């Protein structure tokens, strides 16, 4: 499964 | 910076007329993603090619790969068209049936 | 090859995707095998393979289509964000991210998380000192912000433990596929041309990728003049190697093409 990063 | 595609062209299976096979033509290590790779057949934008969508390696450079259903012919001629910002005009890579 | 299975999720934001194309593409590779696949247009996750289809759900791929859409937002300030960073506007930009984890051919276990801009190395996490590391000044603040909370702590345990329990599924899934060896059909062919022959192995169809091909002259291994493109794909997942060699013409006879693949029990010996 993706796994969501975050914002830069 | 730009990376120029270092393109190949090159037939699903070894070619021999009259039986059915799969052209392809291969681009990576470039940048930007940015491109375009065109089958061409006699001279002519191939029929029934397919693109891969946009992925790259682990270098980081973009790569895709462009490939159409067909019958080779002695008598027609095969190729791949490529444009990228990296190349000033377009380059053609022809495919040597190799039979 | 020391990695036995690998998971490999990848991701492209573009500002200059082309005319009509997708500014924003990700997907998903099993043992190099792309399994998944989801763009800024379809706006939809979707199955690449027939073993990954058959055994998942619609919730899993709604799942996987929330994440998608989650990481599409994301790109889209992101752009923005490093364009500001670099003082730079308009033009061509990319953001690139890469993760996902390995085992390897003793029971080893590797995790990564890496991200790119404009194709160069911006950071990329350090799970063992759980810390991000900065390639350029301009993503220290982004080292910052994402050391700031939990990021890191669920970073870590993804890369570890989910990512690697899924890789362990799926392999499950598809291993009638990903576990097969497809003999590699091979054509040699020579081209007289200019004061010299250029003698051509094609390898055809192999899988898996790694393989050893190589020139021999009078049983002996050569070496000089020998040019390779390295290995290929075929659109079936299959791949493709050719390598060359310059000889003097009539020497054709006394040149052999060799391949080693694991679906060969026998190295191949291949002439003109």
């Amino acid at each position: 499964r993706r796994e969501v990063h975050t914002y830069y | 910076f730009d990376l120029t595609p270092k393109v190949q062209v090159y037939s699903r299976f070894p070619a021999s007329a009259g039986t059915k096979n799969v052209l392809n033509c291969f681009a990576a290590g470039f940048h930007p993603p940015k491109i375009s790779i065109t089958l061409m057949k006699d001279g002519v934008p191939m029929e029934g090619a397919q693109y891969s969508d946009m992925s790259f390696n682990d270098d980081w450079t973009f790569q895709r790969l462009v490939h159409a259903d067909f019958t080779p012919s002695s008598g027609s001629t095969y190729a791949c068209k490529v444009e990228h910002e990296t190349l000033k005009e377009p380059q053609v890579y022809k495919w040597d049936p190799e039979f | 090859e020391f990695e036995l299975h690998t998971l490999r999720y990848i991701s492209t934001a573009m500002t200059d995707p082309g005319p009509g194309q997708p500014w924003y593409v990700d997907v998903g590779y099993v043992d190099g095998e792309l399994f998944t696949h989801y763009n800024s247009t379809a706006r939809r996750a979707v199955p690449r393979t027939e073993w990954i289809a058959a055994n998942t759900d619609q919730q899993y791929w709604d799942s996987e289509t929330q994440t998608s859409q989650r990481t599409e937002q994301i790109d889209r300030d992101g752009l923005g964000t490093l364009q500001r960073r670099y003082n730079q506007t308009g033009g061509s930009h990319t953001v690139q991210l890469m993760y996902g984890c390995d085992i390897l051919e003793d029971g080893t276990i590797r995790g990564y998380s890496q991200d790119a801009y404009d194709g160069r190395d911006f950071i990329a996490f350090d799970k063992d000192t759980m810390t991000f590391t900065a390639a350029v000044p301009e993503a220290v603040p982004t080292k910052r912000k994402w050391e700031e909370g939990d990021y890191a702590e669920g970073l870590k345990q993804y890369l570890e433990e989910t990512c690697v329990e899924w890789l362990r599924r799926y392999v499950e899934y598809g291993k009638a596929e990903l576990g097969r060896r497809e003999r590699p059909e091979v054509r040699v062919w020579g081209k007289e041309a200019d004061g010299i022959l250029t003698l051509s192995c094609r390898a055809h169809g192999f899988y898996p990728r790694p393989i050893a091909v190589s020139w021999l002259k009078d049983g002996a291994v050569q070496g000089q003049d020998a040019q390779s493109g390295g290995i290929v794909p075929n659109g079936d997942g299959t791949y493709h190697t050719w390598v060359t060699i310059d000889a003097q013409p009539g020497d054709g006879d006394k040149y052999q093409c060799r391949v080693e693949h694991a679906s060969l029990p026998q190295p191949g010996l291949y002439s003109w």
